[PDB]
């Protein structure tokens, strides 16, 4: 679900899943959790 | 698609993310919308 995105501790390294099912997710909110992650 | 509805506030589950659309669709919300949409 897209409510994952609201979570702000979580990132890439939090959301252990596969790669198909994170793909399932919008592009901007997965962007969101990227820029999160990386910084 | 020409402008946006302001009746996206109703829908409880649609976001800019869900509703993927051209960025000249998206800037089209009425300004208490945008306060309403900004917060979800």
């Amino acid at each position: 679900p897209v409510e994952l995105g609201e979570c702000p501790l979580l990132k890439r390294s939090g959301l252990v899943v596969e790669e198909d099912l994170f793909s399932t997710l919008p592009p901007e909110v997965k962007e969101r959790l990227w820029r999160a992650d990386k910084e | 698609f020409e402008v946006l509805p302001p009746e996206l506030g109703d829908c409880r589950a649609l976001k800019r993310a869900g509703l993927v659309v051209e960025d000249a669709l998206f800037e089209t919300l009425p300004s208490d919308v945008r306060e309403q949409m900004k917060a979800d």
